[PDB]
């Protein structure tokens, strides 16, 4: 508790300091995921293979 | 393409409403077995230059 | 003067005409009312300055201070800050395009880009556009405030449409503007002038009257019959100052103008004009933003006489054609590939109702493209497999490129517009988006900035996603990307993705900027481009690249020495010299200069009733003009590129008891009050 | 999501949705937009039942 409390201080101490402008930009911006149906005939392999 | 096209819009089955030769066409169709559909306007129907056309026998 | 001598039923509203008791006025010489002498009253003079300068003294030229020559304030051209100010700096009175700007805060600091290069205590105008209730939601507010900070617009001009009376009242008495130009286009619309001046007879009203002979926008009726019915009436407005303009190039080209001896074509007292505004002759200066290649093809561009500027609907004349917006009022187009293509397809396509517009377009889909891969300034998007294709057909990577390729200008390394980078970032989110599977990792796109060069950014992107390369762009992410070419308050896209009902909302809109920027014309080739112009004006337009200054003022000295051999006799010694020009109007015209006493070594006592205030200041000034005189009678006082209020325009209002003392010849002023018993 | 469409529990509406233009999955029965995530832990209970 005392390493979960301290931690949110100095994160919200910084979110004051430095403002709450920049903070979002260190959280970095993760991709969400999408479905990706295609078709994909079987997958023809080489000839000489 | 058309796949996507269609799951996205309810389209998969088209269903047809004329067949690919005309009233006057379904019979001479009927008696060429070298009379084949072309294209045009987007559609693949049948015509006249085709059916027992003098150029399917080369 | 005409007298009714028959009826004694005096008077008729706007005394056109004696009656029959106007013979017997015998007040001791007062009863002579003189008849209205346009030829005599507001004739062209000259006037000296105590420079040894020699202005052209009108009835535009007294309220501005300086030449008679104002320019427009077209959008594509007048919205360059250097050409505006360039040309304030000339001397001329130029009315910044307001049309060119979507925000408030763009046009805030194109205004102070403007203040800072002017001259100290030199203002301008903006024009707006009346049609565009958006821009006028923000653009009136922003002038309120702007003034109430005092910055130097000295003017607001509302074209393409005059406002409503009420609204008028609001653009005349709240926002502090010196001048208040209007654009009427219709007789109907000169009515709504007058209308709007006899509300307000003392603040000065600016009618520009354009014709249909000019450029740009475009209107139907004639250039002289509307104004040939309406010239008596408006001159009995003191207030309204007239200027005439589309399709002036040439001192003399407008000097019938300005002499008002053009009316003899129409067998009608000579009609002098107050001032006269220009369109289309400026865009070839050294000074404007149009493209090099632009400007030489306005130059290769023939005029066309005003006795045939009519068949301008059907044919190229002279290289120029009308054609419908994209609310169907004419807008003068130069006549490039491009253009003609415009005009076809508004003639064939644009004209059909909302129906059978979808087949129109399938039927003629492939001949389209071709020429707007070929002829047009906003291209066919889709190009995949080296064929011209429809979007659907294309990969991922080949439609990025191709974003790329339209909407980044790879010589100046430079966005079109940063609200595109948004869109090519927003689209390529939705790539990585769709290539990715239960992630929930770090996107290459952190910040749209690192878009500011995606040539080699996007190249080493698509590594991250190689199939992405060669599955073609799919549906839901291509609705999506239409749905981005359309969204609000961007940019509109610099080509054409689709053809649906909404292809002119892709085909017209935001078609004005390219001929600034050919660069970012596929091929950099002008026929791409649309180029406003005016048809008659073109016949002037012979050299290119001439400095904005040189213009006006080759046109001003042909002027000058036109009116110093007619009306001057050769003798430029003859002409007037007034220490400055401005503001007292030094020919006698109805204002209270007669109740102004001047004098040298003055005193003259005042009580709390006489007088009231504006006459007071009038006595305070004296008849001639002398720094005195000036600033007791100035409206302006500038503070370094402000103009604040005059501090003496209300500080010597009539106060009881005072007296004030004017003594060796103005040398000093002096006011007295009495306080306690004492002054 | 497949499985979604053909039991009618999503379907892909376009257009302005509440104003917003949108072009994207929409739940069938109240609809409201749906990220393409949501769709399995949302429906893969009613799908598998
Ligand atoms: N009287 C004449 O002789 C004459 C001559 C030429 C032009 N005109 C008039 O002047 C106007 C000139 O404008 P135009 O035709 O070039 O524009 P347009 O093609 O009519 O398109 C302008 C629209 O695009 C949006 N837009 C444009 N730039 C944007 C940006 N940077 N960010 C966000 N949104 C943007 C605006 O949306 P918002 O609603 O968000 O602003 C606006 O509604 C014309 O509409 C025409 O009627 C008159
Ligand atoms: C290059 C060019 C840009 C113009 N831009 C505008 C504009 O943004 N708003 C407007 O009400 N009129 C605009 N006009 C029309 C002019 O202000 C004026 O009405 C017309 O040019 C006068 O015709 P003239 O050039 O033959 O003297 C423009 C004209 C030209 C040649």
């Amino acid at each position: 508790d005392i390493r979960r409390a301290v931690s949110i201080e100095s994160a919200i101490e910084q979110k004051v300091v430095n403002g709450d402008n920049v903070d979002a930009n260190y959280s970095k911006v993760m991709v969400e995921p999408r479905a990706n149906m295609k078709f994909d005939f079987p997958t023809l392999k080489s000839y000489d293979e | 393409r058309y796949m996507h096209n269609a799951i996205t819009r309810n389209t998969m089955f088209v269903a047809k409403d004329k067949a690919p030769y005309s009233d006057e066409l379904e019979q001479p169709v009927y008696l060429d077995p070298l009379a084949r559909v072309e294209e045009n306007k987007k559609k693949l129907v049948f015509s006249d230059k085709t059916i027992q056309s003098s150029q399917s026998y080369v | 003067r005409i007298i009714l001598a028959g009826t004694l039923d005096s008077n008729p509203i706007d005394d056109e005409y004696g009656f029959k008791h106007e013979i017997f006025q015998t007040s001791a010489d007062k009863a002579i009312k003189w008849a209205p002498d346009w030829l005599k009253e507001l004739r062209p003079t000259l006037v000296k300055n105590s420079e040894g300068k020699i202005y052209v003294k009108t009835k535009f030229s007294q309220l501005l201070g300086r030449a008679p020559l104002m320019v427009a304030g077209m959008t594509p051209t007048t919205v360059n800050t250097d050409i505006v100010s360039a040309s304030l700096n000339a001397g001329y009175h130029i009315e910044l395009a307001g049309g060119g700007y979507f925000s408030p805060v763009m046009m805030t600091r194109a205004i102070d880009d403007i203040v800072s290069r002017i001259k100290p205590g030199y203002g301008l105008g903006i024009n707006l556009i009346y049609v565009n209730p958006f821009m006028l939601q923000w653009g009136i507010p922003l002038i309120k405030d702007l003034r109430e900070k005092g910055y130097p617009i000295q003017s607001l001009t509302i074209g393409a449409g005059v406002p409503s009376i009420e609204v008028a009242t609001e653009y005349i008495e709240d926002l502090g503007l010196t001048h208040l130009g209007l654009k009427p286009g219709s007789v109907d619309a000169i009515s709504q002038v007058i209308a709007i001046a006899k509300a307000h007879p003392t603040f000065p009203i600016v009618l520009q009257w354009t014709g249909g002979r000019g450029g740009g926008h475009h209107s139907f009726e004639d250039f002289h019959q509307p104004i040939i019915q309406m010239y008596s009436k408006i001159r009995r407005c003191s207030n309204i100052v007239l200027v005439a303009g589309s399709g002036f190039g040439s001192d003399e080209d407008t000097y019938p103008y300005l002499s008002g001896y053009w009316s003899e074509k129409f067998n009608y007292p000579p009609m002098p004009f107050d001032g006269v505004l220009f369109g289309s002759r400026v865009m070839t200066s050294k000074e404007s933003h149009t493209s090099l290649a632009a400007k030489k093809l306005i130059v290769e561009c023939k005029g066309v006489p005003d006795q045939q500027w009519e068949q301008t609907y059907k044919k190229p004349t002279g290289g120029i054609i009308t054609v419908r917006s994209e609310m169907g009022e004419p807008i003068h187009k130069i006549a490039t590939r491009g253009v003609m293509f415009w005009k076809e397809l508004d003639d064939t396509i644009f004209n059909l109702p909302k129906n059978k517009l979808l087949d129109a377009l399938n039927k003629k889909r492939d001949h389209i493209i071709k020429k707007l891969n070929n002829d047009f300034q906003k291209p066919w998007f889709g190009k995949n497999a080296n064929g011209v294709c429809d979007l659907q057909e294309m990969t991922y990577k080949e439609v990025a490129n191709r974003l790329v390729e339209l909407m980044y200008v790879k010589k100046s390394h430079r966005w079109i517009d940063v609200s595109l980078r948004n869109m090519y970032g927003d689209f390529l989110r939705r790539v990585e988006e769709r290539f990715t599977s239960s992630a929930g990792t770090v996107s290459l796109l952190q910040n749209f900035n690192q878009l500011n060069e995606p040539e080699q950014f996007t190249a080493d992107f698509f590594e991250k996603f190689p199939q992405a390369g060669k599955q073609l762009i799919s549906e839901e992410d291509c609705d999506y990307f239409l749905m981005l070419a359309a969204r609000p308050g961007q940019k509109p896209v610099p080509f054409v993705p689709v053809l649906d009902e909404r292809f002119e909302f892709f085909f017209k809109k935001d078609s004005l900027w390219q001929s600034e920027d050919l660069e970012s014309v596929v091929d950099e080739d002008v026929q791409r481009t649309c180029i406003l112009h005016g048809p008659v004006a073109s016949q002037y337009t012979s050299k290119v690249d001439e400095p904005i200054g040189d213009i006006l003022n080759s046109i001003h000295e042909g002027h000058i020495a036109r009116l110093i051999k007619e009306e001057y006799a050769g003798d430029e010694s003859k002409i007037p010299v007034v220490e400055y020009f401005g503001g007292k109007k030094p020919a006698s015209v109805s204002a209270t200069s007669v109740n102004i006493i001047d004098g040298n070594q003055v005193v003259y006592e005042i009580d709390s009733e006489l007088p009231n205030k504006q006459e007071w200041l009038d006595l305070l000034a004296g008849t001639e003009l002398n720094w005195l005189q000036a600033f007791i009678s100035t409206d302006r006082i500038v503070q370094g590129s402000k103009h604040v209020s005059n501090p003496l325009h209300d500080i010597l209002t009539p106060a009881k008891h005072s007296k004030v003392t004017i003594d060796k010849k103005t040398k000093k002023l002096t006011a007295f009050e009495n306080i306690k018993g004492d002054l | 999501i497949e499985m979604a469409w053909i039991m009618g529990f999503i379907k892909y509406h376009n257009g302005n949705l509440k104003g917003k233009p949108y072009s994207g999955w929409v739940d069938a029965k109240t609809q409201t937009p749906i990220d393409e995530k949501d769709i399995k832990s949302k429906y893969e209970e009613e799908i598998l039942e």
